[PDB]
């Protein structure tokens, strides 16, 4: 039990983190909760 | 599932006549009623409608007043209030059943009927059909059906020769669950028509093209389909 | 004895903090976050909520017995389901919009069905394995549903079967929380021994073990990406975990804040989380920049839970007022 | 002289729309002050500030300009306002008072069957005995005395009417109050009589506290509603009788009159401004 | 939005609005009990004189008033995370028996100080029961009591028995201006335990409404 998940697969945390912010910078532009969006195309208007 | 209804017959004009449709397998307390009547050589013409409990009543320019319309949730009985019958009156009147909120199925399940005795039209009375061929219909509205919040308010409904109608697409680009998963539509503002992928057996029958926008609930003129 | 050489390789494995990377990066700065619109239906506390999958609706569950289906554009009710146990404390709704199942107290999480050619809602399967209250059971597919239970055991199951297949084991206190992986093919759960554990249904079995907690925990979600997911417990410390580095990466704290958590989530991109406290507030903040995006008010008691739809238009919060405000 | 005696009846008058005007507001915006007292309690401010705007001004008018000058008809409006609404916000004490003896007489009734209906009804017969008491004024009995001079809107000196009056709206109140009361301060009574040492000390001080919290309630509301009436109306029973008091002096009429209109200001305080629900929603809303 | 779909659609809002409110106002003419306990204190016994798979429901009728009685003792849980379910029950009936003195009632005595006391429970009042006297005096003319505890030196006698632990047991509440505890004595077969619940819950509602018009 212990064994198997003592001999796991590990990365160095810099490329992991370099991941998340890869993803956040690419799909920033599409948080409508961040970015305000005009109200022309809001349904809760 | 299964709905019933009786009250037909033959009644001197001028008569009054009593109509009614029995409920079973399902709760008539949560579910809207709305009624509908075909010519025997004509397509359908709506009658009223009574939402739940009879909170509202609405009804057509044409029979406002002259038959009332109620409900009744313990006994699950239906009325309807007929007086002073003339001879354009008579049709087949459809007990029809629907539902009104998001992912709703309005008409899906259809009572037999009953045997007494915005203008919108269809482009073609009749059309041939041929097996493993494709065949469209369109059907062409006087003004644009889309509403403020998106929903096109277009049906499409089938009727097997001699059998109630049934759902097939609803809000013209949503399919119901039942059919055979081959039809299809698609169009823009007043302009719409349905497409038959691979038409096979028994797809014999009447397209309707029927508004619901506005509410005087106009239905085409009617869409015939032959072997 | 493996503990020490596991402790050793993880602080081994780790060298910078986000905060390195984020100092480059300017913060977006303040977003007013104003209420649309508010729901009014429920007369006891509520305990649960679920968005839907087409981000138009949502279900909630309360402790007067019944649970009750809303459209959120509109804000019109569509269905009110009685129920059988009048302690109720968690729910869901089927990502195919099918079913939607609840349980509490007694031993039991049940099913119903929406679609349904009877037309009203009925129970098909009452799922009765467990020796304790269940906390959360959510679906994995229209047709195997995985529970959480205060019984010490998360336990998937196989609604037409009526039996569980699979059973998992390995928390010494009782889980109350539950989350699902984007892809259907692992989860992860947490217990009061403040130890979350990474199921596979593959196999059955746990893989790896994720602590840093003290208390209880609340609740839980995955990262959009399918590869971490962040922590909430009582003693005011979000925590955010990975699958793959297997580390501690951002505690998500302040000085000022003393309450408990009840629930958490993701902003579509992962930018933002949420954290409903128990003085009545919600709560922004940068997933990245890690400070306080901003301060929602709007309820008086506390928060039981919120979330988000999958295309990020809405947010709903829930609280023991019986009242919730759908925000944007 | 005159400026001094208009800002006092401003500052009187601002003093009830205001306290009149608040007691709704936080009535209305909150839900967790929706149960049946507080409606009877919301209930008796919204009669008060009918009172104050629609009547108070006109008062000071009349005694600032020290006589009338608006008409017959503006006379019998005036009149007719002032009794219904001073009538109508009496009755709302003992329909209270009944309230209460009701939740303390007998439980069964404070669960098995306790709607919000009752309020409405008590409400609407309060105001059915101010339309009954102002009406017949309006309809006749009425002194074919002048009346157009200056400063002559007076109310009717019938003997009948200045004793039926009288009883019926404010005498059977002070009997039912009296009543209903007693009967709550025998039950209160009754239930605070009905090592280990230290216990028993406890119960005694507990005692001694409860004992004498019920006195000072009970005799605030009592002085309150009899101090505020029962010299003007036993002022304007005794002098249409027999000429009585041929030199009236009417300075002190000043001050008779006036603790009718004060009513208003001091009613609020008692039944509203201390319920520690209020206080606290008071401190919530601000 | 003038259209029938959402006109049907805010029709059905309302009329569903209407029947929660109406189930609510319903289900709000109703006392609700926590019987609450140690397994082996005779709780079985008190449903049944009471009366004439985890959390376990109980329904009366007596005299125009309506009781629900719960049982939380089926279950073993965190009961830290299931007990607020249970705010707004108007009384506790905590259920001891007598005999197990010399068997447990120590830690009976710590159960009820944890459930008093809580933070959650401030303003509850609690109806106490004491069970199988019976056999409490069949062990104590045959064995003394001070092996219990040897802090108290007394007679034999059963009334200063009784007595001591009814006030042990009514010691523990910290707070008394505002909760108080009944205390009462069960043979086991007793027609007149139901009127002293009655009694109990009577005087509950009493002493909580004479506190909103000031009085008390
Ligand atoms: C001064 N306002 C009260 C008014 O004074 C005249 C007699 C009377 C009877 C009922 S109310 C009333």
């Amino acid at each position: 039990q212990l064994k198997m998940e003592a001999n796991i697969d590990r990365i160095k945390v810099s490329k992991a983190a370099a991941d998340l912010m890869a993803y956040c910078e690419a799909h920033a532009k599409e948080d409508p909760l961040l970015t305000p969006v005009p109200a022309s195309e809001n349904p809760f208007r | 599932v299964q709905l019933v209804e009786s009250g037909g017959g033959l009644v001197q004009p001028g008569g009054s006549r009593k109509l009614s449709c029995s409920a079973s397998g399902f709760a008539f307390s949560s579910f809207g009623m709305h009624w509908v009547r075909q010519a025997p050589e004509k397509g359908l013409e709506w009658v009223a409608y009574i939402s739940s409990g009879s909170g509202t009543i609405y009804y057509a320019d044409t029979v406002k007043g002259r038959f009332t319309i109620s409900r009744d949730d313990p006994k699950n009985t239906l009325f309807l209030q007929m007086t002073s019958l003339r001879s354009e009156d008579t049709a087949m009147y459809y007990c029809v059943r629907s539902i009104y909120y998001y992912g709703s199925s309005p008409f899906d399940f259809w009572g037999q009927g009953t045997t007494l005795t915005i203008v919108m039209t269809q482009a073609t009375s009749s059309v041939p059909v041929t097996p493993g061929e494709s065949v469209s219909i369109s059907c062409r509205s006087s003004k644009s059906l889309l509403h403020s919040n998106g929903n096109t308010y277009l049906y499409w409904f089938l009727q097997r020769p001699g059998q109630s109608p049934q759902l097939l697409i609803y809000r013209m680009s949503n399919l119901a669950s039942g059919v055979p998963d081959r039809f299809s539509g698609s169009g823009s503002g007043t302009a719409f028509t349905l497409t038959i992928s691979r038409l096979e057996a028994e797809d014999v029958g009447v397209y309707y093209c029927m508004q619901h926008l506005e509410y005087p609930l106009t239905f085409g003129a009617g869409t015939k389909l032959e072997l | 004895q493996l503990k020490n050489q596991i402790r050793d390789a993880r602080k081994a494995c780790a060298d910078a903090t986000l905060s390195q990377i984020t100092n480059n990066i300017d913060p977006v700065g303040r977003i007013q976050m104003r209420t649309r619109r508010t729901l009014r239906g429920h007369l006891a506390k509520i305990y649960a909520m679920h968005w839907g999958t087409d981000s138009r609706l949502l279900v909630s569950a309360s402790q007067d017995g019944k649970l009750i289906i809303w459209d959120s554009y509109t804000t019109n009710k569509v269905h009110a389901i009685p129920l059988r146990s009048s302690w109720v404390m968690t729910c869901a709704y089927a990502p195919s919009g099918n079913y939607v199942a609840c349980g509490g107290l007694d031993n039991i999480c049940s099913i119903y069905n929406l679609k349904t050619r009877e037309g009203n809602v009925r129970v098909s399967r009452e799922l009765a394995g467990h020796t304790g209250y269940l906390s959360c059971c959510r679906f994995l597919d229209d047709n195997q549903i995985v529970t959480s239970s205060g019984d010490t055991t998360c336990a998937l199951w196989d609604i037409e079967t009526g039996q569980q297949t699979t059973t998992f084991t390995g928390h010494t206190g009782d889980v109350m929380s539950l989350s699902l992986a984007p892809d259907t093919r692992l989860f992860v759960s947490g217990a009061c021994d403040a130890s979350a554990k990474l199921w596979d249904v593959r196999e059955g079995m746990c893989r790896q073990t994720f602590t840093g907690h003290e208390s209880d925990i609340n609740a839980i979600c995955f990262f959009p990406n399918g590869n971490a997911f962040a922590t909430g417990s009582d003693d005011a410390t979000c925590r955010l975990f990975d699958l793959r580095a297997d580390q501690e990466l951002m505690t998500y704290s302040h000085d000022n804040i003393i309450c408990g958590i009840t629930s958490v989530s993701f902003s579509k991109s992962g930018r933002l989380l949420l954290a409903g406290y128990d003085d009545f507030n919600c709560n922004v903040w940068d997933a990245l920049k890690a400070d306080r995006a901003g301060v929602l008010a709007g309820h008086d008691n506390r928060v039981s839970c919120l979330g988000v739809t999958d295309d990020g238009m809405a947010v709903a919060t829930g609280s023991w007022d019986s009242f919730l405000k759908i925000w944007n | 002289y005159q400026v001094i005696t208009s800002l006092l009846l401003g500052t009187l008058i601002f003093c009830a729309v205001l306290g009149n005007a608040c007691v709704v507001a936080a009535i209305a915006l909150e839900r967790s002050l929706q149960n049946v007292a507080n409606y009877l309690i919301g209930s008796l401010a919204v009669t008060d500030l009918m009172v104050s705007v629609l009547v108070l001004p006109m008062a000071a008018l009349y005694q600032v300009l020290n006589k009338w000058t608006l008409g017959q008809v503006t006379c019998d409006l005036f009149i007719a306002l002032d009794v219904l609404c001073c009538t109508s916000s009496i009755w709302h004490l003992c329909a209270i008072a009944l309230d209460r003896y009701w939740a303390i007489t007998d439980p069964i009734d404070y669960v098995n069957k306790r709607t919000p209906r009752r309020a409405a009804a008590l409400i609407s017969l309060t105001w059915l005995i101010g339309f009954l008491i102002s009406i017949p004024p309006m309809l006749g009995w009425r002194t074919p005395e002048d009346r157009s001079d200056p400063d002559a809107c007076t109310i009717s000196k019938d003997h009948g009417y200045t004793i039926y009056s009288t009883f019926g709206a404010f005498y059977i109140p002070l009997l039912l109050m009296l009543v209903l009361y007693g009967r709550i301060f025998r039950a209160a009574r009754f239930r605070i009589r009905k090592k280990n040492e230290r216990n028993a000390e406890a119960k005694r001080k507990m005692a001694l506290a409860r004992e004498r919290k019920t006195v000072k309630t009970l005799g605030i509301i009592m002085g309150t509603f009899i101090l505020c009436w029962l010299p003007f109306f036993i002022v304007a029973l005794v002098l249409p009788f027999c000429e009585s008091s041929c030199h009236m002096p009417t300075l002190l009429g000043a001050i008779i009159n006036w603790l009718g209109y004060s009513n208003s200001l001091l009613n609020p305080v008692i039944y509203a401004y201390f319920n520690k629900d209020f206080q606290n929603a008071f401190k919530k809303i601000i | 939005t003038l259209s029938a779909e959402d006109k049907a659609a805010v029709e059905r809002s309302k009329m569903i609005d209407r029947n929660l409110r109406e189930d609510g106002e319903k289900a709000a003419r109703e006392v609700k009990l926590l019987l609450l306990g140690a397994g082996e204190s005779g709780k079985n016994t008190i449903v049944k004189q009471m009366k004439i798979t985890g959390i376990v429901e109980t329904h009366f009728t007596f005299k125009d008033l309506h009781f629900k009685m719960f049982d939380v003792g089926a279950q073993r849980s965190e009961r830290k995370k299931w007990i607020h379910c249970f705010e707004g029950v108007t009384a506790i009936i905590f259920c001891v028996a007598l005999s197990d003195y010399d068997l447990r009632m120590h830690a009976s005595m710590k159960l009820f100080d944890s459930i008093c006391n809580n933070k959650w429970f401030t303003d509850t009042s609690i109806i106490l029961f004491l069970n199988k006297k019976d056999l409490f005096e069949e062990k104590i003319k045959k064995s003394p009591l001070t092996i219990c505890y040897p802090e108290y030196a007394g007679s034999n006698t059963y009334e200063e028995a009784a007595a001591y632990i009814q006030c042990q047991f009514e010691d523990l509440n910290k707070r008394k201006d505002t909760k108080e505890i009944y205390t009462h004595f069960t043979c086991s077969t007793d027609t007149k335990n139901v009127q002293f619940v009655f009694d109990a819950v009577t005087d509950v509602i009493i002493k909580n409404n004479l506190k909103d018009c000031g009085l008390f």
